[PDB]
């Protein structure tokens, strides 16, 4: 007869006890059991093919993608604990910075920077929110799926900041039309559409390794940078302190998004031919990520250093990935 | 070997039940039986156990084989107590 | 100050925006969103009634699980599980080996609405549902981790979806039609109204009472604890069941609640069923499956689907019937071939529970205590060899179950078979044939554990063959939970 | 980033400075710092071996509280109390009626330290010691509050304190003495030294381990809980011993832990001792009182005193003898005047009880055992008359407890009397004499129950108006926990 | 025999169900039970006669003290949630000021002033703490004893706010000599000589409602006006966006502890004698709070403004109780 | 009445006996001997109850009375078995 283990089965002889992280966190999917057939029914459905084709027949391999594991080792129950303390943070800084009337102090200037700039990023953040989930559902393993499902969950909290803060916008100076024209700009101001045209053809690349790349890879890191970094900075120096810090919170969600993402290329380059995949992928979609942040912050003041530091930057991203 | 899904009367679930192509109805009847009388279903002494098709009721005659039948694969037949 | 979440709640949801560098059906491909040729402005009329934002979720489920783990860490080292009466042992290692994994596709289901669905406010919601199964998911493994080392049939919590044992095949023919290769619409229909808020809102909520009833604390806890995630997620079917209604699509809606409604029944009369009526100590049990069926769940479909403007299922009445028989059936089957399944079968049958059995399914001891009357004779003759089987049960080509119905003096056993393109399927019921009818490419080539058998692929070609095929050996093979006990009432 | 907390802590406790406006002498008054000649500069050497700071206090002690306050409410419709053995509920009652407002009077008792003691390290660490206090009376009344529907003796988790009841007065008289009228100095000694490091942090955990045994887990959550937070502030007497014994003041320091311990240890043999020998059911006692003393306080007590250099007290053998008898006194004492306690106490003395009491304490049925054996005889000839008192019991005037001992054949029961200004003493040992002779002024007045039956201050003079006064009605006045089940064994 | 009551035999007859609050912390002293002998031992210990003169003796009366409710009605496990909430974001505030290096852009002139006139405050702040730690001892009702409880909790959390800002501070600039010059500044600067004078001398006025009244009617108020309102305003304005954020979240403690106050003053005028009683402490302990605001705020820049402010300000938290 | 703290032999607590100043030894012990004899210690119908004084152990003629026993209110007196 079989003898009881001291852990799950497909975890037994892993030399050290198995962490709370790997024990509800691996081997999930059941999907990648049948490669031929992957879902319980006729093989010719339209979902049996799309799982085949965006999934199995991705370019990016591995003999063993169920062995990938989050640096942060991130659970559901360690997701909210951390991120309920992040959230008392910006909640505090929301409630207190209202009572000294923040708000009423910022310049008419910074005011209109801020219906351009600012409040019409929920749009790009859901967008982004739509991409993370996207590679949630695609990808070949369950810690990989995981880190895609705590950073939708990110992507999710900045536009959930971003619509509170465009209501005390409008409530503040409610001739603007915070809440109103976000929708008009994302769509016809030339500073947003290099962003725009690129996230609405990375929502489209359908494999798993390509969304990854695209989404994770390139658009995230050129989203961050102008986003967050620029425009928090230019925030910062033009009065405007809560959004300074607020981009400054939510750049720590980024920071951890970019770790995972750096483990799984780092996993990807153990096996020969990946690299070349992954760079071929960076080619084709870095361009468009230039074009975002040249049509986006050359229209901020003293754009053209913003330009060069958030390419810069954002490069770094990837070139500390090999 | 052919299979066939046997309904054994006053059983509660139907099995699959494989016989011989040169097998008689009576010969079909003793296998299913095997799964079914005396283990979820008593015995009938008196009677005589008939096979006939499930899903139009066509009785077959006790002498018939199952390659004369006309049986499609894995066809459900029932095995009824008859005098 | 702070802003009321009223005030600025909208603003999450206004997100919708039209493409230009793409176009909208590439965006929102057909197959996976389901939009139906509604517009993207009639489905932003999609409006979810049970509203919540980021902060308040971290912060809510926060303290749910910093409860729920706290429970579970107090009460570890009273080993609860080792004095726990065997029919309630083995109801956890049926719950989490069927569940545990299908927690977390789902978590995958609520993603594809997350990204495909047209409904801003369905993109959201899709989301912290996403997030729920994530932790359903997690909580039903770390759990049962903590048995381990009492028994390989708690590893089943991890394991069971990833063999071929036939009840494994069963839940992923369910969850993997429902919810895994649906368009977005579909899945908040069939998962999130039909399946959700149906049936296992108020289930767990019987289940958590159960496992209290049982003196299981820990698991009252989790479960109680989970059920409370339900609504906030299951919500989301509603809302587009009346989109498409509004717009000229009742007939579509209709039939795919028809559905789901039929392959819920059929996997709760083997999970849920024989539980309530058998592995339940008898003194424990607060009313029957059928009755639990009527007051908790019939009558809340009746409800909301007039509600929503839709009719009841064409199989309503024979749906109302079927609740005296089949989940006997599903018991039956289950105790007979025990060694096929990952738990310790309750028989149930003992003179007292047969008592209870015919007050509340008058005419059970004339058809279903039939069979178990052969079975206790041969039992308390020495004859056990006689109550395991020597073959396969005829298998449902839709609900891969046995092919089961009342039996002895009221016999009706009966197979809805049905011949397409030169292949002969069988079905345990009419809805079930009609399942397939309706939509024969979705399930034309598929193969139920019988087919397989007769297709060779099953090697070696015997029942031990079977065994190892659906990954089962000595340890984990089903046998009769209280061991026969209750056969020393018949001598 | 953040700073790690060694880099920073010290300038929390930097808070000393040199008066001006007043004197150090009015700003710390003797009577209230108990300085004793010690510089300022000298008592800023203290420094805690258990540090903690604001943030990591909240964060925690939230984390502490919602996982108890989780426990209680995942099992309170359980109404496991009602099940329970009545040993265990009246341990439970004893428990919350003496301990309940003495822990919130303890948080006085730190506030004293907080305010009045030198040492900064020493009012930063009673400040949290303050909150704990706080937290352990309020839970302790939570808790509790939540069975005061099934019996009016759960009323006196809150009253027992604010009653003349003899037990409380003991109490009081214990709590008072130790912590609540002594200077800074000498609360941190024999409160956090002697008695919270010496006594209850190592009872509290073997009465959370009988807790869970006896199948209470919302009680042994509670006071496992609350055990965590003891070492925090129970550390504070190491230091200022340290200190007084560095300077020159080793034999001022001694005489205190020998009076702490000594009253310390006579509360503890009326309410921890007859609960581990007699309420607790036979078969759930891991060890005998005697047992639990010796391998858990009398060895750490040795251990700490010579690693601070001080001596074992004079009394330490007579101590060690004691540990055979005190408790089965004050258990027999309590029983016999049962009707006198707001509990009802458990015989425990049954056969198998007895057999028990005999291998832990050899000589216990020629000794003690006699005494039960009149009572039983009585109980089985139906003379239970003979079974309650028709008196009073002679009190000491120092623990306030009755005077009892060794009966039987080895009768050895001794009052330590002591005439002082015209007034004759009474006093249930050689130490407890020895306690009032070092110090008569701070007793001298008091008057115990029995002093003030004779002055004529309890009306009517009787039973039934000593009952009265004691604030005791029918409902709440103790009888046998069993009700005489025991009896049936002798017939 | 005696019926199970609905709740405790003490609150029994209270018209409405008694709520947590209520349940856990009404009429817990014991001492208050016998007027003449508190504590049971001797009659003329010194602790007896303590009591005896501060608490039952003072010149503020009622009937029954224990009626006193706290209008926050904080409960241990309340204000743990209540302080790590707030926590959470003091704590994210300075671990976040620190990832953008806030200290290190300060003004030399700033830095020197916060040497001067704020991390001294650890010395004030611990006598607060000290000040409301007697009042706890002292009082007549434990609904009053658990305000100063929580009340003293909060001056210990700014002390430890003070102390941890204290070491940040030298780390970034050493030779000021933060963290060892305080003690001197604290004795001898002029600036604090009021404050220290006042403190000293409310720190030993006994009686529990001259305590009351000299620590949380008088001095509370003109600490808080001058040490958290003025200096952390002037702070906001000088460009150190931590320190103006910090007083304004300790600010909020003080704003509870002056709720509890003002019910504690507005039960105490139930009763005759007890406005004048109150007026008369008042007037005794107001002159050394103007000394301490003058020679405090006069020597912080527009130091003439900031008194006449801050001596508005704390009377007016007077002048609303009557 | 003149109170006294009885410690009966054999017993195990002393307890509180009033007793009259005209009371004699004997029954001073009868008084003492209804709060112990028959409640928790058993008679010894041979033996003689004899009343001396706890402190010094001074020895009380059964035939002496309260009175002139030169007791203290309250004193303790052992209530022993004698031939
Ligand atoms: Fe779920
Ligand atoms: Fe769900
Ligand atoms: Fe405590
Ligand atoms: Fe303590
Ligand atoms: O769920
Ligand atoms: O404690």
């Amino acid at each position: 007869a079989l003898k009881p283990l001291k852990t799950w089965s497909h975890l037994a002889g892993n030399r050290r006890r198995p962490s709370e992280y790997e024990v509800v966190s691996t081997n999930l999917h059941y999907f990648t059991d049948n490669p031929e057939r992957p879902w319980e029914l006729d093989s010719n459905l339209p979902m049996q093919t799309w799982y085949k084709k965006y999934c199995f027949d991705s370019p990016l391999k591995h003999d063993d993608w169920n062995a990938f594991r989050d640096p942060d080792q991130l659970v559901y129950r360690t997701y909210n604990l951390l991120q309920d303390g992040q959230e008392s943070y910006v909640q505090g800084l929301f409630d207190q910075l209202n009572d000294r009337g923040h708000d009423q102090m910022l310049t008419r200037e910074w005011v209109e920077t801020l219906a351009r700039f600012y409040t019409p990023a929920r749009y790009l953040f859901h967008a982004l929110q739509m991409g993370s989930v996207y590679i949630h559902q695609i990808a070949p393993a369950s810690t990989i799926t995981n880190c895609a499902t705590y950073e939708t969950a990110d992507h999710l909290r900045w536009l959930t900041h971003t619509a509170y803060r465009t209501r005390e916008l409008a409530n503040c100076y409610p001739d603007v039309g915070f809440g109103k024209r976000e929708r008009d700009v994302w769509e016809n101001d030339p500073a947003w559409q290099g962003f725009r045209e690129l996230i609405e053809k990375a929502l489209i690349a359908w494999d798993w390794g390509e969304a990854f790349t695209a989404i994770n890879l390139v658009t995230k890191p050129a989203v961050e940078e102008a986003l967050l970094q620029q425009l928090g900075s230019l925030a910062q120096s033009e009065g405007d302190t809560l959004l300074g810090l607020l981009a400054q919170a939510q750049k720590r969600d980024a920071e951890r998004h970019r770790r995972w993402s750096s483990a799984l290329v780092k996993m990807a380059l153990e096996k020969e031919g990946n690299r070349e995949v992954l760079q071929k992928w960076v080619a084709k979609w870095e361009p468009l990520a230039d074009k975002a942040i040249e049509a986006y912050c050359s229209a901020l003041p003293d754009g053209e250093n913003a330009i060069v530091e958030a390419k810069s930057a954002s490069r770094y991203v990837r070139q500390m990935m090999g | 070997t052919f299979p066939i899904m046997s309904n054994f009367e006053r059983d509660f679930v139907i099995q699959l039940v494989p016989v011989d192509t040169e097998d008689t109805m009576d010969q079909v009847a003793e296998k299913c039986a095997y799964h079914s009388i005396n283990r979820r279903v008593h015995p009938q002494p008196e009677k005589i156990l008939r096979v006939r098709r499930h899903e139009d009721g066509t009785l077959f005659p006790r002498g018939m084989i199952v390659s004369d039948a006309g049986l499609r694969p894995t066809e459900t037949l029932d095995i009824i107590f008859m005098d | 100050s702070m802003l009321k979440r009223e005030d600025w709640y909208d603003l999450t949801r206004t997100t919708n925006w039209t493409p230009k560098y793409v176009t909208e059906n590439e965006l929102f491909p057909e197959e996976m969103s389901g939009a139906r040729g509604i517009s993207m402005e009639a489905w932003e009329k999609y409006d979810e009634p049970y509203k919540i934002t980021y902060p308040e979720y971290v912060s809510i489920q926060r303290e749910k699980d910093s409860g729920a783990y706290s429970i579970k860490a107090a009460l570890e080292r009273d080993g609860f599980v080792d004095r726990a009466d065997p029919g309630w042992v083995s109801t956890m290692q049926l719950h989490f080996g069927a569940i545990a994994l299908e927690e977390y596709a789902a978590s995958t289901a609520e993603a594809r609405m997350a990204r495909f669905a047209k409904a801003p406010g369905n993109r959201n919601m899709a989301t912290f549902g996403m997030m729920d199964e994530n932790r359903h998911g997690q909580i039903q493994l770390y759990f049962p981790y903590a048995n381990v080392k009492r028994s390989r049939k708690w590893d089943w919590a991890h394991k069971a979806i990833h063999t071929n044992e036939w009840a494994a095949i069963a839940a992923r023919s369910f969850f993997d039609d429902m919810m895994m290769t649906r368009d977005s619409v579909a899945v908040s229909i069939m998962l999130t109204f039909a399946f959700e808020t149906g049936f296992t809102n108020m289930q767990f909520l019987g289940l958590a009472a159960d496992a209290a009833e049982a003196g299981d604390h820990t698991f009252a806890s989790l479960i109680s604890s989970i059920q409370t995630d339900e609504s906030r997620h299951a919500q989301q079917g509603g809302p587009s069941l009346k989109i498409l209604v509004e717009n000229g699509k009742k007939d579509e809606a209709q039939q795919m609640v028809d559905v789901a409604i039929w392959r819920s029944w059929k996997l709760f009369s083997v999970l849920t069923g024989p539980i309530m009526d058998y592995y339940t100590p008898l003194e424990s049990r607060n009313q029957s499956f059928k009755e639990f069926m009527l007051e908790w769940i019939v009558a809340q479909f009746e409800r909301q689907l007039l509600d929503l403007g839709l009719d009841k299922p064409w199989y309503w009445d024979q749906f109302m019937q079927d609740l005296d028989e089949t989940h006997h059936g599903m018991h039956l089957g289950v105790w007979y071939w025990r060694p096929t399944v990952w738990w310790d079968p309750a028989a149930g049958v003992s003179p007292e529970e047969r008592e209870w059995l015919e007050e509340k399914y008058p005419g059970w001891n004339d058809t279903w205590g039939q069979c178990w009357d052969v079975i206790t004779d041969n039992l308390v003759n020495g004859k056990p060899e006689l109550t395991v089987p020597e073959t396969l049960p005829t298998i449902c080509n839709m609900c891969n179950l046995p092919i089961a119905h009342t039996p002895g003096n009221k016999w009706n056993v009966k197979d809805y078979q049905l011949e397409y393109e030169g292949r002969l399927y069988h079905f345990g019921s009419e809805a079930d044939r009609w399942c397939f009818q309706i939509d024969p490419e979705r399930y034309k080539n598929h193969t139920n554990l019988v087919d397989r058998f007769l297709k060779g692929e099953i090697q070696p070609a015997d029942l031990a063959g079977a065994l190892m095929y659906m990954s089962l050996e000595p340890g984990v093979m089903g046998d009769d939970a209280h061991d026969y006990e209750w056969v020393k009432a018949y001598q």
